[PDB]
RNA sequence: GUGGGAGAGGGUGGUGGAAUUCCCGGAGUAGCGGUGAAAUGCGCAGAUACCGGGAGGAACGCCGAUGGCGAAGGCAGCCACCUGGUCCACCCGUGACGCUGAGGCGCGAAAGCGUGGGGAGCAAACCGGAUUAGAUACCCGGGUAGUCCACGCCCUAAACGAUGCGCGCUAGGUCUCUGGGUCUCCUGGGGGCCGAAGCUAACGCGUUAAGCGCGCCGCCUGGGGAGUACGGCCGCAAGGC
């Protein structure tokens, strides 16, 4: 597969407004991706989850999402 | 006696049982069926059989009111969870999509014994 | 005195006579804690995630101001009193980390 | 906390001379002064006793500096202890 | 000193969603639950399953890691205020101000104790159902103290790296967190793995030493009796040294 950071483009890490660009880390259900699927590096995903848990309590982005298979 | 031809279809899978209820759009349930409703008493209960014969029980019952379209639910990790998945499609009644709700806590809840 | 963030979401059901008066209420209220407001961003109705206080959406605002840090948590408290308000959440200003650059 | 600001009015009043940064005066100042910061924190919050051991190494530093300057030249000891208020 | 940096380090207030339980309403029949099978239990006063509204308490999924922080105990949603430790670059300042440390004082998981709160889930004791030759148990249904908060005690532990602290020295390779740099890499400070020399009874350790040396503290001298007896100090008690 494709890595999140392989495509997008020159983002603030740190933003926890810009939805367009934070809903590309979620899965289905609204979990954080693994690094082995963001590419992001040690002391980025640290810091996305700090961004991502900011924008869920604006609502923003969603706590858990309902799978649509099996 | 309703006439709703168009509704929700929730699968309860638990290892002890697989009960199966089906709604309206809004939510409230129509008739529903289990591993108990049919024959079934013990153990046999939470098998894939029982768990085919309750989700046909309630799907022939839905009949009744008109039902035609379904959109299934399921919660819970179970045998036969999906065979009572796999027999509601060939039900007759028109699968629209299936979604998993299972409740998972965010570690909330001290949990027995039995789970530990 | 730093530089802090506001984040503030409304009901996003009022007409022109609350919404002048829920926002001139937020201006009140920051006047008596001592922010200067250096810039604001307005964007208003946007699809929640969830739903929130029953609604499915929500009115969006953004400041940006300097203020003694000894009054923000007071400052919280003052805003949070509107019914009207449903969440405010203020953060302390940081530079923009870039990513992929 | 302790800004900058007022950082350099202290080692600036401390100073046997301009540019002077690191006198044992100067070290003993700045000390002191994060010991009433740290103590006036801890009337309040006196359940945190992580930062109380913080403070623990502080005194032993700064009854270390003074323990040296007796040794050296007593004057600036007492001139420095009758300007900080201390023992 | 100056200028930068990472972090579940600590304390206080606020706050967010998921889940469990209970209450209200809607809808809806004959069982649910639970086990190796079961039964007690719950259900027609309508449960389980489903939708909505509400209350309350506790713990924070994913991120999450072989990861980070702390002296140890230990620390995990998010926000803000107070705050501790530590690391790097500059080579600026003081000029041996150092190391260890019998006493002393402070910290010290869980459990337990006192006073007052709180009480959703779990759950010693206990009440039942099973299993069994018996069941004073594992398995099942219930459930009190307690677990949570405030203030004050208690001072134990596989409190573990079963490895006291500080410093100098002695091949490398490799993974990694985090700084700086002329940024295939070099250079620091942590956390892992192989392994030179060497040590070890062996397993193994090996620049994070269990190697080569130095300083200082603690402790050992066969097993049972026994962490018992007596005495002393401490504790409300259980009990601790
Ligand atoms: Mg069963
Ligand atoms: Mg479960
Ligand atoms: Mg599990
Ligand atoms: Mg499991
Ligand atoms: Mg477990
Ligand atoms: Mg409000
Ligand atoms: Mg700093
Ligand atoms: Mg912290
Ligand atoms: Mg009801
Ligand atoms: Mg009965
Ligand atoms: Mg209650
Ligand atoms: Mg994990
Ligand atoms: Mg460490
Ligand atoms: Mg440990
Ligand atoms: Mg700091
Ligand atoms: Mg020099
Ligand atoms: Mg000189
Ligand atoms: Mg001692
Ligand atoms: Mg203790
Ligand atoms: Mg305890
Ligand atoms: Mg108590
Ligand atoms: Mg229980
Ligand atoms: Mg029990
Ligand atoms: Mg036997
Ligand atoms: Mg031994
Ligand atoms: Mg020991
Ligand atoms: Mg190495
Ligand atoms: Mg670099
Ligand atoms: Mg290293
Ligand atoms: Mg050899
Ligand atoms: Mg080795
Ligand atoms: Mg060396
Ligand atoms: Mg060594
Ligand atoms: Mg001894
Ligand atoms: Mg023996
Ligand atoms: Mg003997
Ligand atoms: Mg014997
Ligand atoms: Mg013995
Ligand atoms: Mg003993
Ligand atoms: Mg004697
Ligand atoms: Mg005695
Ligand atoms: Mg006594
Ligand atoms: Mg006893
Ligand atoms: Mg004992």
């Amino acid at each position: 597969k494709a890595k999140v950071k392989a495509t997008l483009g020159e983002f603030d890490l740190r933003d926890y407004r810009n939805v367009e660009v934070l809903k590309r880390f979620l899965s289905e259900t609204g979990k954080i991706l693994p690094r082995r699927r963001t590419g992001l590096s040690a002391k980025e995903q640290r810091i996305l989850a700090k961004t991502i848990k900011r924008a869920r309590i604006l609502g923003l982005l969603p706590f858990t999402e309902k799978l649509v298979r099996k | 006696k309703r006439q709703v031809a168009s509704g929700r279809a929730y699968i309860h899978a638990s290892y002890n049982n697989t009960i199966v209820t089906i709604t309206d759009p809004d939510g409230n349930p129509i008739t529903w069926s289990s591993g108990g409703v049919i024959g079934y008493k013990g153990s046999r209960k939470g098998t894939p059989y029982a768990a085919q014969l309750a989700a046909l029980d309630a799907a022939k019952k839905a009949m009744a009111y008109g039902m035609q379209s379904v959109d299934v639910i399921v919660r819970g990790t179970g045998a036969g969870r999906e065979q009572a998945i796999r027999a509601l499609q060939a039900s007759g009644l028109q699968v629209k999509s299936i979604v998993d709700d299972t409740p998972v806590p965010h570690n909330g809840c001290r949990p027995k014994k039995k789970f530990r | 005195m730093r530089r802090y963030e506001v984040n503030i979401v409304l009901n996003p059901n009022l007409d022109q006579s609350q919404l002048a008066l829920e926002k001139e209420i937020i201006q009140r209220a920051l006047e008596n804690y001592g922010a200067r407001v250096e810039k604001v961003e307005e964007l208003g109705l946007r699809r929640l995630a969830y739903p929130i206080a029953k609604d499915p959406q929500g009115y969006f605002l953004w400041y940006q101001v300097e203020m003694p840090e000894d009054r923000v948590n007071d400052l919280a408290r003052e805003l949070r009193i509107r019914d009207n308000v449903r969440r405010v959440m203020v953060v302390k200003s940081q530079e923009p980390f870039l990513a992929n650059a | 906390p302790i800004t900058k600001e007022e950082k350099q009015k202290v080692i600036q009043e401390f100073a046997r001379f301009p540019g002077d940064t690191g006198s044992t005066e100067v070290q003993v100042a700045l000390l002191t002064l994060r010991i009433n910061r740290l103590s006036e924190h801890l009337k309040v919050h006196k359940k945190d006793h992580h930062s109380h051991r913080g403070l623990l190494m502080m005194v032993g530093q700064r009854r270390r500096l003074l323990r040296y300057l007796q040794r050296e030249d007593p004057e600036r000891y007492r001139a420095l202890i009758e300007k900080l208020g201390i023992r």
